[PDB]
């Protein structure tokens, strides 16, 4: 009611992926990097004055993939509903011809938790100095992804939000311009 | 990471209740409660981080929060004496790290229906230079103390072996001319109705 | 100060 | 990729009732998006909630140990994961950045909408407060509702409904916990 | 269970030691840890599985070994300043938690070998006042002047071992109590009925096995060696 | 190809306060090794799980093999394959596909592509403080072979003879395994993280990207210091 705080936990078969998080009302505090095994902090803040042993992640990933296949031949191979997302494009501050701003592409309600999101600048793709959030918990036990942007605020130039979802039929393009 | 049991001694009777504290300067994630017998074998008593399980006669109680544990003996047998150990893995530093506690010492007094004390001269060995003399039969509220002598060697009390029952003895000898039965058990406080045959 | 995780327990088979 | 796939979440969820006086925790089993097993704090038990999370429940249950570390989690594991993180979670605040221009380039006596941006900002509790020449007008506030950013900042657009006359000083109040006294930016006609 | 072999060892100053322990119980953490006479329990190193190695509180002068899931050796080297205690070694439950011990080993570690002795076992035979009085007969062997105290006393009727009515102390006392290198006693007592005394045809035996010397210690003093033998003292029914 | 360590780039044995004992049981006796062996499962998109028994010990049944990207992973995934390299079990976590296990990173060669009928030698050059100490020959009956295989066989003959590495430090202060290979060359710190505790998993990770060396070709030094 006042403060929530959530250990969320998945893993989606057969592409054979998994992620171990920590919430707090709806911020990240933390992801266990299953390929690296280290502690990855949402903002560098944090690991000065916390820390978490992020190799015992891993084994609760080991019973999770355990629990799937138990789930999976009970429910006789019952496969998931593709949701389509919720793409919505907003600015981290109000709009300067000379100040820099960051773009945020809110990628909402999907499931399951495989999305390929490209940043595109006049139909061309950007990686400069690219920034994103692993997947995060909802109540009704969907999806929320946020990928951020760095741009210098310029009138000749266009901003495109690409994502591609199995819920969708055709890939979605959010749009944004001075 | 500093572990300190409450009481350091505890001296009961037969068939008697009395609970053991443990009590830790850190957050714990294990707790373990052990039982040493007298030759020296652990006996592993409970698994006892929190809540509250029973084993028996034996019950235990651990609280997290307010980082303490206790250990209920519910009618004291004679087989419990022995040290009484704590053992907790600390948060603060390394997984199952267990430190054990200091310990308490618990002597179980048998109660003598029928006391009966006597110094007795036991007969000498053709082999031995030592007078041995023989107090038993006494009751457990009396208690046995070292000589003055250096030379005077006294067992306080020894463990029945793990097959009926026994009455209290305590064992004195000496090499010296001067040691005698009447003068053993002086430093001691003896019963004045401790019978001493000439 | 350390953050804790909780285990995750098997499904009955 | 056409393939089908198949899901599992598990989520242990920490809820903090007036800070701390009130701790309930919420273990959840999710196949797919349907959620199977469940144990609370206010129960003390294992509670199936689908059929399917039915012989879970009875094999959990009937273990005393494993019902005891889920019971005791609340005080282990919920209240000590709050006292770790408490100095950059709770205690947490961030000045927002309060900016007030209009929506579109338009002239006196014609109606325009007075963007109060308020970005950059934690927690999400804030009090936006419009004023027309020191008197408050609470008719016509178009607000976006609160935006949470993802890197621990949020965003908020408060719009007030306005016909400019001439020299009219237009206020905007914003209250938020980081700041003592309550934050104003003034916009001239 | 959990194996500690052997019961008793003895080695002098200088002299590395190996101590075994083994468990079939399929657990992954080992332990091991030392106790001294009226002190507690102090961490020396241990193992949460195979190849993993964690340092304790009194580490220094000992290393460990963990090349299978279920043998974790000690070896007490010359850098041990005091390796005179009792060692024990445990194993942690990987679902229960439980931490289980095992029977425990007596090490005992001297600069000079002449501090070694066997006892000096004797028995002595109950007084008649007693037989007359309370209708029992308490028998009473004492085992004197032995260094280690490494005694398993046992007593025999008829060539047969028996536990009924014997009374034997838990652990050699000292002597000397100021004296480091002090000689150890053990007390028994044997309480038989009356009649069964004054049977001629019952033979009483105390059995004292002592661990000392082995075959490799070297002895060049003109008193006979203490190895590990085995010292009785018999007694005889009378009337 | 890669530079040569800065004057504090390489880690110091004295700042290492925890048991050398667990760095050394990596380079020990034991080691997984397998000849021509296929990927019954898989645990993650990135690993592989292997069935090699343990004959030696009898400490494992399954074996998991880590790499850096997902590419690696599906390289290996249906050929049959020569898995060589040191194993832990220390953190080591997974789950096969309806007991006892073990993990390591990359160290796999194709079986049908190499092999050799006679075993080739490759010489080792050992430096005490940039001076010769003493030389040995390491042993392999394949063509192409990977750096975790040669790093292993090399420090292993250095324990034995040399003491590398024993229960609670070094004799030496630094050191580094290079491996030359006629213009590229590219080397591993031998001497563990500095702190009170030693990771397993985190030092055998430098294997995930799977580098293999051509045996014909390839040239191995040592360069360690004293105290």
């Amino acid at each position: 009611e006042e403060h929530v705080i959530i250990q969320a936990e998945f893993y989606l078969n057969p592409d054979q992926s998994g992620e171990f998080m920590f919430d707090f009302d709806g911020d990240e505090i933390f992801h266990v990097d299953m390929a690296k095994k280290e502690t990855v902090w949402r903002l560098e803040e944090f690991g000065r004055f916390a820390s978490f042993e992020a190799q015992g992640a891993l084994a609760n990933i080991a019973v999770d993939k355990a629990n799937l296949e138990i789930m999976t031949k009970r429910s006789n191979y019952t496969p998931i509903t593709n949701v389509p997302p919720e793409v919505t494009v907003l600015t981290n501050s109000p709009v300067e011809l000379r100040e820099p701003n960051v773009l945020i592409c809110f990628i909402d309600k999907f499931t399951p938790p495989v999305v390929n999101v490209t940043w595109l600048r006049n139909g061309k793709p950007v990686t400069t100095g690219v920034s994103e959030t692993v997947f995060l918990p909802r109540e009704d036990h969907l999806f929320r992804k946020f990928h951020y942007l760095p741009f210098l605020p310029s009138t000749e130039d266009v901003y495109d939000c690409r994502v591609e979802h199995w819920g969708l039929d055709e890939p979605l393009l959010k749009h944004w311009e001075f | 990471i500093q572990v300190e049991q409450s009481p350091p001694d505890l001296i009961l009777q037969e068939g008697a209740n009395s609970t053991l504290r443990c009590n830790f300067s850190d957050s714990v994630n294990n707790l373990q409660w052990f039982h040493q017998n007298p030759w020296g074998q652990l006996i592993n008593l409970f698994y006892i981080p929190s809540g509250t399980k029973q084993n028996g006669r034996l019950s235990a109680t651990t609280v997290a929060t307010e980082r303490y544990s206790l250990l209920y003996i519910s009618s004291s047998q004679t087989t419990d004496s022995g040290v009484y150990f704590c053992a907790v893995d600390s948060a603060t530093s390394g997984t199952y790290k267990y430190i054990f506690g200091t310990g308490t010492r618990l002597k179980v007094l048998a109660n003598i229906q029928n006391p009966d004390p006597a110094v007795y001269q036991l007969r000498d060995s053709k082999s031995s230079d030592k007078s041995v003399c023989l107090f038993t039969d006494f009751d457990s509220q009396t208690n046995v103390s070292q000589s003055k002598d250096s030379d005077v060697y006294i067992t306080d009390k020894c463990v029945l072996d793990m097959r009926d029952f026994k009455s209290n003895s305590a064992v004195a000898w000496s090499n010296k001319s001067d040691f005698a039965c009447a003068n053993a058990f002086n430093n001691s406080i003896i019963p004045e109705d401790t019978f001493f045959p000439s | 100060p350390k953050y804790v995780k909780q285990n995750t327990l098997k499904l009955a088979t | 990729d056409t393939r089908p796939r198949f899901l599992w979440q598990l989520k242990f969820e920490c809820h903090f009732f007036n800070g701390t006086e009130r701790v309930r925790l919420l273990e959840r089993c999710i196949y797919n998006q349907e959620e199977s097993v469940r144990f609370d704090s206010d129960v003390g038990e294992y509670r199936a909630v689908t059929e399917l999370g039915r012989p879970d429940a009875e094999y959990w249950n009937s273990q005393k140990d494993l019902l005891e570390q889920r019971r005791a989690a609340v005080d282990t594991y919920c209240r000590h994961n709050y006292g770790v993180g408490e100095s950059f979670t709770v205690q947490r605040r961030v000045e927002p950045k309060v900016t007030v221009y209009p929506s579109k380039t338009q002239p006196l006596q014609h109606h325009n909408l007075l963007v109060c941006s308020v970005s950059g900002f934690y927690p999400g509790s804030i009090e936006v407060r419009w004023f027309r020449n020191g008197q408050e007008e609470k008719a016509g506030v178009v607000s976006t509702g609160l935006i949470q950013n993802g890197d621990w900042t949020f965003q908020t657009l408060v719009m007030l409904e306005t016909v400019p006359r001439s020299g009219e000083v237009y206020t905007c109040q914003v209250e938020h916990p980081s700041v003592t006294s309550p934050l104003t930016v003034e916009w001239r006609a | 269970g959990i194996t500690q072999s052997p019961k008793y060892l003895f080695r002098k100053e200088g002299q590395n030691v190996t101590l075994s322990c083994e468990q079939n119980l399929n657990h992954d953490a080992m332990y091991w840890y030392r106790q001294d006479p009226g002190q507690g329990l102090r961490l020396i190193y241990y193992s949460q599985i195979v190849n993993d190695f964690q340092k304790g509180d009194i580490a220094e002068g000992y290393s460990v070994s963990r090349e299978k899931k279920e043998s974790f050796p000690l070896t007490v080297t010359s850098a041990q300043k005091n390796p005179t205690a009792f060692y024990l070694c445990a194993s942690s439950s990987r679902s229960s938690y439980e931490q289980y011990f095992g029977p425990g080993t007596r090490l005992t570690v001297t600069e000079d070998l002449k501090n070694v002795f066997p006892p000096e076992v004797a028995v002595f035979e109950p007084s008649e006042a007693e037989i007359s009085h309370t209708q029992k007969a308490t028998l009473v062997c004492l085992a004197t002047g032995f260094y280690p105290d490494h005694v398993e006393l046992s007593w025999w009727v008829n060539g047969k071992e028996v536990h009924s009515g014997v009374c034997t102390d838990p652990q050699p006392l000292k002597e000397q109590p100021a004296l480091n290198d002090s000689r150890y006693a053990l007390s028994s007592r044997l309480r038989v009925s009356a009649t069964f005394w004054q049977d001629p045809r019952n033979h009483f035996r105390c059995q004292v096995q002592f661990y000392g010397l082995s075959e490799n210690d070297e002895w060049t003093q003109d008193r006979a060696k203490p190895v590990t033998q085995i010292v009785s003292a018999e007694a005889w029914g009378r009337a | 190809s890669q530079p040569d360590p800065k004057p504090d780039e390489l880690h110091k044995s004295s700042k290492f306060t925890g048991l050398m004992e667990n760095m050394k049981v990596l380079y020990d006796d034991n080691h997984v090794s397998a000849i021509n062996v296929k990927s019954i499962d898989q645990f993650l998109y990135f690993d592989l799980i292997y069935s090699i028994k343990d004959t030696k010990l009898g400490n494992y049944d399954n074996v998991r093999v880590e790499f850096k990207n997902k590419d690696l992973a599906d390289k290996y995934k249906d050929k049959y394959v020569d898995v060589f390299g040191a194993n832990y079990y220390y953190q080591c976590y997974f789950s096969k596909k309806t007991k006892r296990k073990t993990c390591m990173y990359g160290g796999v060669t194709e079986h049908n592509g190499n092999q050799l009928d006679k075993y080739r030698s490759i010489t080792v050059r050992v430096f005490e403080d940039g001076k010769n100490l003493l030389s040995f020959d390491v042993q392999t009956n394949k063509k192409k072979v990977t750096a975790q295989e040669l790093d292993y066989l090399t420090r292993h003959y250095l324990v034995k003879n040399k003491k590398l590495y024993e229960f609670n430090n070094s004799p030496y202060e630094t050191g580094y395994i290079k491996f030359i290979e006629n213009e590229n060359s590219f080397w591993y710190d031998m001497m563990p993280a500095p702190g009170d505790k030693f990771d397993q998993s985190k030092y055998l990770m430098m294997y995930n990207d799977n580098k293999m060396v051509d045996s014909k070709d390839v040239k191995i030094e040592v360069y360690l210091t004293t105290k």
